[PDB]
C-alpha cells in the first residue's frame, strides 16, 4: 500500500 | 544557537524555491499588476472557461474544473514530496513514517500555498496564466460550488499575516513534521526535528517581521484551522466520491484519502 507515495519517496 | 537556525531557514528557503514553480513573490506580482508579463486570462463564466482552454491544460463543467483541480493537486503532492526530502533528517526517518507525515500533511500545505495564489476575488491557475474568479467557483452546481469557498475564507485570514516565501518555507516544514499524525511508529525523532523547525520559524518571524509581534503565535493557531478545512474537505470529497459516477479520482489521491478522517 501507498505504492506511488513510496515511489515518489524512494526516488 | 541562532546561527544554526538561520542556516536551517536558508537551506529550507533555497529548497522551497527549487521545489515550487510559482512562489508567493511572483503570484503577488501577477495579482497586483507589478509584473511586466502578459496578464492572466480571466475565467469568470462558462464562456470564458471555454475561450480559455488555449491558456490552460486538461464531461460536464463542474466535473471538468474539479478534475483540473485534481491534476494540479497531484503535481502539488509531487512538489511537496520533493520539498520534504530536503528537510534535514526527514529521509532518515522510518519510511512508513515519511509516508504517514506526507499523507496527512500534503493537504494542509496545499491550502497554505493555495493562499499565496488567492485574493478575495479569485485564484491564479496554470502557474499564474489563468485567474479563476471566486464567484464563478461558487456558481458551480452542488456539491462543486462549496468546494473552493472554504479555501478562500481561510486564505483571506491567512494572507493578512503577510508572510513571505522565506517564512512559508519554514512553516510548511513544521506542518510536515507533526508528531501527532495517526499511525506514526516512532514519534520522538519527528518531534526532535519539529522542535528545531519551530525555533527556526520563531527566529525567522522576529528577524523578518520585527514590527509584527506574536506573528509566530498567530501562525500556530492557524495550523489548527488548517486541520479543519482538511477534515471538512475530506468529507465533501467523500460525498463527491459517492454522489457522482462519471469521474475517477486519481490513484495518488486515492492513496492519500483512504483511511484519513
Ligand atoms: C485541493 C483543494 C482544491 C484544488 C486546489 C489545487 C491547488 C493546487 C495549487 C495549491 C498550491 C500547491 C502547493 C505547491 O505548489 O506545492
Amino acid at each position: 500500500r501507498h505504492k506511488i507515495l513510496h515511489r515518489l519517496l524512494q526516488e | 544557537e541562532s546561527a544554526d537556525l538561520r542556516a536551517l531557514a536558508k537551506h529550507l528557503y533555497d529548497s522551497y524555491i527549487k521545489s515550487f514553480p510559482l512562489t508567493k513573490a511572483k503570484a503577488r506580482a501577477i495579482l497586483t499588476g507589478k509584473t511586466t508579463d502578459k496578464s492572466p486570462f480571466v475565467i469568470y463564466d462558462m464562456n470564458s472557461l471555454m475561450m480559455g482552454e488555449d491558456k490552460i491544460k486538461f464531461k460536464e463543467v463542474a466535473i471538468r474544473i474539479f478534475q483540473g483541480c485534481q491534476f494540479r493537486s497531484v503535481e502539488a503532492v509531487q512538489e511537496i514530496t520533493e520539498y520534504a526530502k530536503s528537510i534535514p533528517g526527514f529521509v532518515n526517518l522510518d519510511l512508513n513514517d515519511q509516508v504517514t507525515l506526507l499523507k496527512y500533511g500534503v493537504h494542509e500545505i496545499i491550502y497554505t500555498m493555495l493562499a499565496s495564489l488567492m485574493n478575495k476575488d479569485g485564484v491564479l491557475i496554470s502557474e499564474g496564466q489563468g485567474f479563476m474568479t471566486r464567484e464563478f467557483l461558487k456558481s458551480l452546481r452542488k456539491p462543486f460550488g462549496d468546494f473552493m469557498e472554504p479555501k478562500f475564507e481561510f486564505a483571506v485570514k491567512f494572507n493578512a499575516l503577510e508572510l513571505d516565501d522565506s517564512d512559508l518555507a519554514i512553516f510548511i516544514a513544521v506542518i510536515i513534521l507533526s508528531g501527532d499524525r495517526p499511525g506514526l511508529l516512532n514519534v520522538k525523532p519527528i518531534e526532535d526535528i519539529q522542535d528545531n523547525l519551530l525555533q527556526a520559524l520563531e527566529l525567522q518571524l522576529k528577524l523578518n517581521h520585527p514590527e509584527s509581534s506574536q506573528l509566530f503565535a498567530k501562525l500556530l493557531q492557524k495550523m489548527t484551522d488548517l486541520r479543519q478545512i482538511v477534515t471538512e474537505h475530506v468529507q465533501l470529497l467523500q460525498v463527491i466520491k459517492k454522489t457522482e459516477t462519471d469521474m475517477s479520482l486519481h490513484p495518488l489521491l486515492q492513496e492519500i484519502y483512504k483511511d484519513l478522517y
